[PDB]
């Protein structure tokens, strides 16, 4: 079973130090790179860190770097992150996530995330809604160094769950996702289309991309799904 | 730097030979263990065919960046970064079809 469990969760003062552990099963974990993403409560998803198979090479958010550090025991099956001189904005349910294909940069497998307290480059609609079995469009608007000469990656989220892949290599369908879902990317912009709505579709949806200029992981706004 | 250009575009190609190598062992799991449907069979070619076109996009994209980059730095050793990273792309390309000439036969 593909699976992955974080823990180490807690509470911290501003300044202080954490360190999240994230134990994989159910894969050989050495072959992959592995990532970690985190969500604010009531807010949307923003990507942390990746590490490559053997930690030859790590991958972090700007606002990160030099507090925070990936690293991961391949004996152990662990991805770890240690985060150093905490602030308030680091307040999120943490995710630990596979990176695969680690060349699409798509997070294919999440865990449950672990909740941690201390105490914008791509647009989406906020909302979009419609009948079931009709069909509805989500943008995603980028430029140049993200959407314009990157795969983007689509997922879905549903209320009090973690995220799931849906669409990669901007349209790609994940296995075992419906092919209602489809993907496509055309310019600086990119479009998650969504036929035969189905009320189990109503969901936020976010749309992701690496971003040449920023040196990492963009996430869209993303978008509350309704249905009628 | 040329130094930089190469080792970069080596370690992007190795990266997206592990992206292969990994999908080739899932589909291992997965071709013999479902029900091999007329309609299963000819849907997993065009999966496996998508999702191989677009690893060789991913390497050919490489190798056509670093040798653009090289060429550009140059008017400003090279000629051998040259060749490893061509030999790579040409060897990740060779894999990719190995990859889909195995998978057609576990399908059928």
């Amino acid at each position: 079973e593909v699976q992955l469990v974080e823990s180490g969760g807690g509470l911290v003062q501003p300044g202080g130090s954490l360190r999240l552990s994230c134990a994989a099963s159910g894969f050989t974990f050495n072959t992959y790179w592995m990532s970690w993403v985190r969500q604010a409560p009531g807010k949307g998803l923003e990507w942390v860190a990746n590490i490559q198979q053997d930690g030859s090479e790590k991958d972090y958010l700007n606002s990160v770097r030099g507090r925070f550090t990936i690293s991961r025991d391949n004996a152990k099956k662990s991805l770890y992150l240690q985060m150093n001189s905490l602030r308030a904005e680091d307040t999120a349910v943490y995710y630990c996530a596979r990176d695969n294909p680690a060349s699409a940069v798509a997070f294919d497998v999440w865990g449950q995330g672990a909740m941690v307290t201390v105490s914008s480059a791509l647009t989406q609609p906020p909302s979009v809604s419609e009948a079931p079995r009709r069909r509805v469009t989500i943008y995603c608007s980028g430029s140049s160094s993200n959407i314009g000469n990157n795969a983007v990656s689509w997922y879905q989220q549903l209320p009090g769950k973690s995220p799931k892949l849906l669409i990669y290599f901007d349209d790609l369908v994940t296995s075992g996702v419906s092919d209602r879902f489809s993907g496509s990317k055309s310019g600086t912009s990119a479009s998650l289309a969504i036929s035969g709505l189905q009320s189990e579709d109503e969901a936020d949806y976010y749309c992701a991309a690496w971003d040449d200029r920023l040196n990492g992981v963009v996430f869209g706004g993303g978008t509350k799904l309704t249905v009628l | 730097s040329y130094q930089d250009v190469c080792r970069k575009a080596k370690e992007k190609l190795d990266k997206i030979e592990m992206d292969a190598k990994n999908y080739e062992t899932n589909l291992k799991e997965q071709a013999n263990n479902a029900d091999k449907t007329e309609e299963y069979r000819k849907k997993k070619k065009i999966a496996i065919e998508a999702f191989l076109k677009k690893i060789e996009e991913a390497a050919d994209k490489v190798a056509r960046e670093a040798k653009q980059r090289l060429d550009e730095l140059e008017k400003k050793e090279l000629e051998k970064c040259k060749e490893e990273v061509e030999k790579r792309a040409r060897e990740l390309r060779r894999r990719i079809r190995e990859i889909l000439e195995r998978a057609k036969k576990w399908l059928d």
